[PDB]
């Protein structure tokens, strides 16, 4: 694992 | 355009964006909540100016966004985010921009939007949202 | 329609649905993963018949859904989900049902779909999805 | 309470 | 339950004076 | 010892464990909540028998565990969990077993225990906990 | 990224 | 003592604490990571002098804390945190302070420490940690 916290991400919408 | 990524915070206190009734969304900036205090997000600006600014000040922490919707479409040959509407548990803010093209909508039944990332050139090219409990 | 809520799990192994191009989505059932083991969800059935069956068997855990999209529209006066498409990191399943009506799409940049809820009468009336890291 | 929570997006379809 | 607009995080502790 | 890993669930409804006053903790089993319904966990059993069983029935969802503690020490050449105490927001269950050795305590300020993993041979060797909102 | 959901795990206690 | 709560962030870059080899932990401060930028937390100071400072500089993001352990115990009659040790995936920092009293330890199998809160008077009275994926 890395030392960076993660989060759910939805998208992208657009180009 | 120029890509941006604010990352994730603990909530949303205010959104400051700009748009044009004939084209699409322009600048985008967020005042996030970070551990109970305001955190002033970077202002992501269009390669051009001449937009109408809008300030969406939420009654944080009791007021929060429950649905983000809008339209994507062609403007001068490329797809951009043409319109945006933010609905909270108390009020509706928008539509801002041009409501034509292909609609999209992200309703949230449980949880919160805690960050934004995307890309802005002349207009907002695309965007994504960080969701968390 | 009759409401349903499967709840949240560890991931998704297979989706079984049915559809009729003249109308909308009909049956919906999911085999989830629950900490390593297949969890057979309840079959949520349409009140009528005449549908074409579809089985989406995912190569879990290597394969997972990255985007869910579809169309909602009127059928015999009721607003229902007329079409669905499931894209994974390996293949695209769908569309099932005619692609006409109001579009919607949920692309996932980071995270996983871990559950479904909704309502089905003659057709799938509406649905929501549980998301998690 | 004692019930674990999860982010939920939707619904899409009828109200 | 009604959610507020404040994001939550697991917290373990405290260790020390109770 | 034989390693075990229940995985993660929605909450805890009951814990069924056994211990012996002459030694340490033996069998360990959990009845979890899975989306509002009970889910019977695997019973993780000691290589030997003769223990005294105990059932901890929690008033789910209003009652939940806020701190887990106990003692580790040597029993017949094995370093094991000799005692366990479960403190909820309503009351305290335990200590069960022998309260001598090196202490350990996991106090939870925010969040919930949603699963257990570990190893059991003649006695409970070690264990870890899944924590979630 | 795997198709398996994850969660925070603390421990172990008792030994390792 | 005086209470403090840094809050939750994206990770940890550095810890600056002071200790006394005859009493306990004194000053405590942390440089966190906030979406890629160092976030310099405020220095929480002991009410007295005489401590030895130490700088724990982690190689973020490849290096991260896997276990926090130490001792709490009486000093001048009341309970305080007397010693601390920080184990990362690359090396061990400490023990700092006096290793006497009641031990404690928080090993992490999955997840990260993303924030600290507690209280500091003559010495560190107590502390808690925020955990996240």
């Amino acid at each position: 694992q890395s030392g960076i916290s993660q989060t759910v991400i939805v998208g992208p919408w657009g180009a | 355009g120029k890509a941006f990524d604010d990352g994730a915070f603990t909530g949303i206190r205010e959104i400051n964006l700009s748009y044009n009734k004939e084209t699409a969304i322009g600048d985008f900036q967020v005042v996030y909540d970070l551990n109970g205090s305001p955190y002033v997000g970077q202002n992501h600006k269009s390669f051009i100016t001449g937009f109408t600014p809008v300030k969406i000040s939420l009654d944080f922490p009791s007021e929060y966004i429950m649905e983000v919707s809008g339209y994507t479409g062609n403007v001068s040959g490329y797809v951009v985010v043409r319109s945006l509407t933010f609905k909270t548990n108390k009020k509706t803010y928008g539509p801002y921009g041009v409501t034509s093209g292909t609609p999209f909508n992200l309703p949230i039944e449980n949880g919160l939007i805690v960050g934004f990332k995307g890309s802005i050139g002349y207009w907002l090219d695309y965007f994504s949202m960080y969701l968390s409990l």
